[PDB]
């Protein structure tokens, strides 16, 4: 007879679940847009040029992406970075003085309030004793009043003393890598029909992932990757109505916003050697920023969703939609930066919708600009956005949205009040793990005398 | 040659498994906010690389991949038969049935090392 | 660990659609292969064919190489070694020796030389090949009767009379009495039309405190018969005990 | 099964202290003001623990605990009897006294073993 | 102790312009002319959120 | 401000005396006693100590 014996083993393939410290990875190409750091990379190690993934045959690993790690590691990195580059920049300290503004310049049509002002102020110069007269101009958002005939003071004065961002940094998302230290691993689910929870049948394995780009919004993710068969939605709880539910794009729906104004930046010196980069006066027509969508497109990309929301609400309901409840500028409107400037876009238009079923044209949006911004619970600062000089225009993709809802029949409503989902929105593929290689096993084996 | 790849041999029989044990252990070392994050990893690289190294040294082992010891095989620990094993059974599955004894296996085999090693030499 | 699941089947003629499906629980469904074998009363236990869910390898007996055909579906994962699919299989060129029950039972382990013999069984899905036309079971009630009368041990039941094809389902309460429970196999008579009983043996002090109802169900026909059994006995030697 | 713990055979007999040699290996590795403290103390850990394995390996030796050599016994380094020394000292007064002479030891158990390789293979 | 110390209070409020001169008087008392009067109430010019 | 938010004290509620300490007499006149003791063992058997 034989009595089995404990054998040891190195290097066995099996892991447990687990978190742990990651680390970028940047193309190539991208340590060649220096322009003095766009942001990121800096330092930060180049991606493989041969990369591989390795299909685990036969495996079944359980993912969850709300219970996921490198999306909280993700938004705090993104933060920690961002104070990173404004902790060498300009501080506005001094630019609390008081203002004096007016209108811009014309023909003013009464119910137009005047988006931008007009401002002369006392402004120190290179010696702390003189001053000076200078003028700039502000929009909107920006400025809140006091009551001489009228006047005005920047909003942030009385939250908190901000710091100007640097003209020379860029706010380009680049993709970037997470990838593992050695010894850890990253499960790549490859299932077209995954709800980000659960059993992946098909899993793979890879050591970082594909290039995710930090594009941050509200109501709407811009520029991630579409899903590959049917728009599929994600959501912790459809049942608990306090929950957003993350909805994916199967086709990106074209997105161009621009604003016409070309502009003039005045660099008015603060010193010493501080440098305010005010704006000058106002190169051609007024019009504000906007936004434009092809109508069909979006009218076809509706449908395709409201087709998937049937198969959790019922094979025949009625799913309409209307635009946000009410908040802050951060909620309720389209928050995101563009070439430089942070647009505020109303987001009324497009939820015009009611859904009943059991040529050329766009919808024009209309979007407020900001540049003195607050983003985040309180955490990311108040940094004044240098003003751009020239028309702004970009092209985007939108894969996504941020949505709520409010029991005849339910409406939806955008919402993206929190920054975690906009990574939650392409970090649901990824899941951590620790490798431990110890594998203890029996077989008829004696160790020698 | 078969070289399904790292971890490849995860999802297949235990046996199948035994296969691919070098590719494994060659992946696992795989020899300023960026900075810090970057260093603390690599540090943590090398401490459960050393742990594991550590152990399988004081085991007498030393020798890398499968270690044959004098210990018995308490059927307690998930009593099954050997070809109910290495012809079906896959490494997670296994090691999840054996969690709950491991500890105290890693215990057992430390000290029969040293009495070996002591009265061997002398 | 788990039970697999065997699809019941309804009498064919010699020409009619057939098919018997198969589901499966509590294992990995893509390791163990799928073995098919049937047991008839003229020829004995026959092995027919095998196929593996992972790979798609049909092997079979050259008695079934061109009139039966075999089919997997895909896994529908629970947890990460567990799971549920399913398999079917139609065999055609309907023989009057192909009637009697017949099984599904998957592989023993995942590899070596003895893959795919088969260890984990199923239910019993029965067969009737047979022209002769469908019949419903009449389900009469059974009086109960004395066991012991120093005991003090009864028995009561249900008996299926006059029904074709095999087989008739009796249960009881929807499920509830289990205990006792003793079904005898149904006699074919000389016309074509079976005949079984079956009684549960429940003590004698029980009344008014337990509802004793025989659901016997006949699917062929499409019957269920919800039978209440009197608790109240004819017997001579039970009503000392009353 | 005796186990008195890490160190505890400090104060005992070498001879008895031999018995307890498994343990101290163990726990020798242990597999944001106090950031830097915690990793600096970290890192000095594995390489505290790298240099005596770093000597261990280049000795021949490779295997952890005892191990013999054919080095002669120069009889001024403390000369004692055997009986005198595994009987009756303490490591700590054992290592003591032959501080002195210690690293002309790890020296010349440098260079002898390299010679045995290099013409053992060849 | 000391290295936590100051790490505790590197991102907290500076007081640098907290040295404007003040106007201060005993706090209000029948005052009992052996104690001096510990407390003192002061008015000053302080800085307001705009410069 | 902006921002910097000096927390000033304000007026006064209720009574006014200082911050205080109590310790029980007698457990002090028996500790000192104590203490005294293991001081002779540093300065001879019957020596006299003032504080
Ligand atoms: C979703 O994704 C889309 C597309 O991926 C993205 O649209 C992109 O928008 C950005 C800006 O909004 C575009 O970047 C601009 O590109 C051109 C020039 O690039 C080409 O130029 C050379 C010419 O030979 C080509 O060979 C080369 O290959 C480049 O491709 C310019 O309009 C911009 O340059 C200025 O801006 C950048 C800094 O902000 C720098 O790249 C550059 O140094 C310029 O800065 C300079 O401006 C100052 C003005 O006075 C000047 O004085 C300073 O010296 C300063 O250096 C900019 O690079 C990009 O091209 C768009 N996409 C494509 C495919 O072209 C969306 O933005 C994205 N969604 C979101 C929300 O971001
Ligand atoms: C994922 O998990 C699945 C299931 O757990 C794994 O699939 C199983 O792999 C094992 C091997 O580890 C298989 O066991 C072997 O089975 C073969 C097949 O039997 C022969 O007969 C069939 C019918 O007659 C025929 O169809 C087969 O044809 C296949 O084989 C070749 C190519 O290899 C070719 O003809 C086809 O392309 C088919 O692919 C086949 O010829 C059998 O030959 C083996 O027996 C030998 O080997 C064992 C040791 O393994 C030895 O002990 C024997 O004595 C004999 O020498 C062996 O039994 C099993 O059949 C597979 N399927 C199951 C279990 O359903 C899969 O490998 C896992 N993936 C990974 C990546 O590990
Ligand atoms: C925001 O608000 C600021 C106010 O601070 C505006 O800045 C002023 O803009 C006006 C134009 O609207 C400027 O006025 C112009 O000044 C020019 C420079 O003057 C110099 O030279 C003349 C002699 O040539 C001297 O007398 C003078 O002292 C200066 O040394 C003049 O050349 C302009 O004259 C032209 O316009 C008048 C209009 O009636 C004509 O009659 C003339 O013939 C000639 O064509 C004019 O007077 C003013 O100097 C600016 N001041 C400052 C401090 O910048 C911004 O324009 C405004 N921006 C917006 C977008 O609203
Ligand atoms: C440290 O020193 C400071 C000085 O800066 C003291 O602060 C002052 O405290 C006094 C109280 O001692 C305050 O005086 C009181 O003001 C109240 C508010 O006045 C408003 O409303 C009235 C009309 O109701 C207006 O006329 C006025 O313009 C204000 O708009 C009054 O309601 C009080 O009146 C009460 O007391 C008088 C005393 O005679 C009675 O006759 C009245 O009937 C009534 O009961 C009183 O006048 C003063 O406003 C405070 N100033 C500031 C700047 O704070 C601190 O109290 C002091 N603290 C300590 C601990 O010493
Ligand atoms: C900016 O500073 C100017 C001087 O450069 C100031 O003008 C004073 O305005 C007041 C009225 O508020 C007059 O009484 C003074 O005579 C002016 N001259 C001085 C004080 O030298 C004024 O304080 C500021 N004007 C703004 C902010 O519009
Ligand atoms: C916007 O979406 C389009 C898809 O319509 C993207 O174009 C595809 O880009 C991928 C690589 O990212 C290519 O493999 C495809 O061949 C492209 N499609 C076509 C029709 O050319 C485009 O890159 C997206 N822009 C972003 C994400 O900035
Ligand atoms: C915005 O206005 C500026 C003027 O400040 C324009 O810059 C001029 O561009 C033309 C050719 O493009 C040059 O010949 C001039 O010398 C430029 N002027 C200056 C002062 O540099 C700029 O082109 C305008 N932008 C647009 C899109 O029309
Ligand atoms: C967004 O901008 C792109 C480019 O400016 C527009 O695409 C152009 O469409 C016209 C047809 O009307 C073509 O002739 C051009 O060749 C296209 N340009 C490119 C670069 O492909 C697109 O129509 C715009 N979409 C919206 C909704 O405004
Ligand atoms: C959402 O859209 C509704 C219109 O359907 C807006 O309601 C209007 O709000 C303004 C206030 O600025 C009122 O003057 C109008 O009378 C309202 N119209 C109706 C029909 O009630 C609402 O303000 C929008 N809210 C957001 C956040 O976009
Ligand atoms: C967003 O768009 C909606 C509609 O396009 C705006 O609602 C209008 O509000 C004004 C008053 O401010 C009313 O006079 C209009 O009748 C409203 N329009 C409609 C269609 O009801 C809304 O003001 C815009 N801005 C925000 C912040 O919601
Ligand atoms: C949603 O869309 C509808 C129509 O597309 C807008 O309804 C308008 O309603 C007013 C009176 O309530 C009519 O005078 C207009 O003619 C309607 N519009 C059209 C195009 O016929 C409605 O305002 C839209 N809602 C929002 C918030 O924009
Ligand atoms: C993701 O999808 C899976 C299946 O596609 C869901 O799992 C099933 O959920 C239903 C109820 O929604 C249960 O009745 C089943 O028992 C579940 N199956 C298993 C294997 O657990 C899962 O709940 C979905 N989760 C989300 C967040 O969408
Ligand atoms: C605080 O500032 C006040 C004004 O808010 C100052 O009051 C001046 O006092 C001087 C006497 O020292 C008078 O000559 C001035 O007329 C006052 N008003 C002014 C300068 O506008 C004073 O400097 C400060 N008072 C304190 C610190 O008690
Ligand atoms: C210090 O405070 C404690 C608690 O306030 C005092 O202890 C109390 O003593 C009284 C007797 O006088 C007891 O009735 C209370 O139950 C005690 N309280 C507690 C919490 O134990 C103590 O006397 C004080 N010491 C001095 C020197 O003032
Ligand atoms: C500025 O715009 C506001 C908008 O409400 C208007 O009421 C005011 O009269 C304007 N002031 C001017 C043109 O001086
Ligand atoms: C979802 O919400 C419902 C009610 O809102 C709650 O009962 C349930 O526990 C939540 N979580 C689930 C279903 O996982
Ligand atoms: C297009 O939009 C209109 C309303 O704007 C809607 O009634 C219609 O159904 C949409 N077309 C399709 C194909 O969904
Ligand atoms: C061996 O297994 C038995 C099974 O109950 C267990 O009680 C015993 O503790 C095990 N041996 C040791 C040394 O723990
Ligand atoms: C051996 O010991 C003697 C004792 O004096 C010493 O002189 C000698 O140097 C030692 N051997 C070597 C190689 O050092
Ligand atoms: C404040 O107290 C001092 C204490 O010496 C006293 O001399 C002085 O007169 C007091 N001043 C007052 C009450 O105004």
């Amino acid at each position: 007879a034989e009595n089995l014996w404990v054998t040891v083993y190195y290097g066995v393939p099996v892991w447990k679940d687990a978190e742990t410290t990651l680390f970028c990875a940047s193309d190539a190409k991208a340590y060649e847009t220096e322009k003095h750091n766009v942001w990121a990379t800096h330092a930060c190690v180049p991606t493989d040029p041969n990369p591989q993934e390795i299909h685990l045959e036969n495996v079944t690993e359980e993912f969850n992406m709300w219970k996921n790690n490198m999306v909280e590691q993700m938004h705090t990195d993104i933060i920690s970075l961002w104070d990173q580059s404004l902790k060498p920049c300009v501080k506005l300290t001094p630019l609390c003085v008081t203002l004096q503004c007016t209108n811009v310049t014309n023909n003013i049509t009464d119910d137009m309030r005047g988006e931008m002002k007009n401002c002369s102020f006392n402004m120190t110069t290179e010696l702390r004793d003189k001053k000076q007269k200078v003028y700039s101009l502000f929009y909107r958002l920006d400025v809140v009043q006091i009551n001489s005939n009228k006047e005005y003071r920047l909003i942030n004065c009385n939250t908190s003393a901000c710091t100007q961002a640097c003209p020379k940094v860029s706010f380009e998302p680049i993709p970037i890598h997470y990838c593992a230290p050695a010894g850890f691993a990253i499960l790549k689910c490859k299932d077209k029909k995954f709800n980000g929870t659960g059993p992946c049948p098909s899993v793979s394995t890879v050591q970082c992932t594909h290039g995710i780009k930090p594009v941050v919004s509200t109501q709407l993710l811009l520029n991630g990757s579409l899903a590959e068969e049917e728009v599929m939605i994600r959501s912790e709880n459809i049942t608990n109505n306090a929950k957003n539910i993350l909805v994916q794009f199967n086709t990106p729906v074209q997105i161009n916003c621009t604003r016409p104004m070309n502009m003039t930046r005045k660099s008015i010196r603060i010193g010493p050697g501080q440098a305010f980069y005010a704006l000058g006066d106002i190169i051609g027509d007024i019009r504000q920023a906007h936004c434009n969508v092809s109508k069909a497109t979006w009218n076809e990309t509706l449908g395709k969703v409201v087709k998937q929301l049937r198969k959790h609400f019922g094979n025949n309901t009625i799913i309409r939609f209307a635009n946000s409840s009410g908040g802050d500028l951060e909620v309720t409107t389209h928050s995101f930066n563009c070439g430089g400037e942070f647009f505020y876009c109303n987001t009324s238009g497009l939820f015009n919708s009611t859904w009943i079923s059991n040529s050329n044209d766009s919808i024009t949006l209309p979007c407020r600009i900001k540049q003195i911004i607050n983003m985040w619970q309180r955490i990311g600062q108040c940094m004044y956005a240098p003003p751009i000089q020239g028309v702004i225009r970009c092209v985007s993709n939108i894969t996504g949205l941020i949505l709520t809802r409010d029991s005849t029949t339910e409406t939806f409503r955008p919402g993206g009040g929190d920054m975690r989902d906009n990574w939650r929105s392409e970090l649901y593929k990824y899941k951590v793990v620790k490798i431990e290689p110890l594998g203890v096993a029996p077989t008829r084996c004696k160790r020698r005398v | 040659a078969v070289f399904l790849g790292f971890l490849g041999a995860a999802g297949s029989t235990m046996g199948a498994a035994s296969m691919t044990l070098t590719v494994q252990a060659r992946n696992l070392l795989s020899g300023t906010v960026w900075g810090i994050k970057q260093l603390q990893a690599r540090v943590l690289a090398v401490e459960r690389y050393l742990r594991d190294q550590q152990l399988l040294g004081i085991w007498g082992c030393s020798g890398k991949l499968i270690c044959c010891t004098n210990v018995p095989w308490n059927s307690s620990w998930s009593n099954r038969n050997l070809s109910e094993i290495w012809d079906n059974m896959t490494w997670l599955q296994w090691d999840k049935e054996i969690s709950n004894y491991t500890q105290i296996i890693y215990g057992l085999l430390e000290e029969s090392q040293n009495q070996q090693e002591k009265n061997e030499q002398d | 660990q788990g039970q697999l699941v065997q699809s019941g089947a309804e009498l064919k003629k010699p020409g009619a659609s057939v098919k018997i499906s198969c589901k499966t629980s509590g294992y990995r469904f893509n390791f163990y292969h799928i073995n098919w074998i049937r047991q008839t009363a003229g020829r004995g236990p026959e092995w027919m064919g095998w196929i593996s869910p992972y790979s798609g390898d049909k092997n079979l007996a050259p008695a079934f190489q061109d009139r039966v055909i075999m089919t997997t579906d895909t896994e529908v994962p629970v947890t990460s070694f567990t799971s549920t699919g399913a398999a079917y299989m139609e065999i055609r060129n309907l023989k009057f020796d192909d009637t009697g029950t017949y099984f599904c039972a998957k592989g023993l382990l995942r590899d070596g030389s003895s893959t795919w013999l088969p260890y984990l069984w199923g239910q019993g899905t029965l067969l009737t090949v047979s022209s002769a036309s469908t019949k419903g079971p009449s389900v009469f009630p059974l009086a109960p009767s004395s066991k012991s009368t120093s005991g003090g041990t009864a028995a009561l039941g249900c008996l299926v009379k006059d029904y074709f094809p095999e087989p008739v389902t009796v249960s009881w309460n929807s499920g509830a009495l289990t205990s006792g429970v003793h079904t005898f196999p149904a006699v074919l008579q000389s016309s074509g039309l079976y005949s079984l009983s079956s009684v549960v043996t429940v003590p004698s002090s029980s009344l008014g405190t337990q509802t004793y109802i025989c659901n016997v169900n006949h699917k062929p026909s499409n019957t269920k018969v919800d039978k209440r059994v009197e608790p109240k006995s004819c017997d001579k030697g039970l009503e000392v005990l009353f």
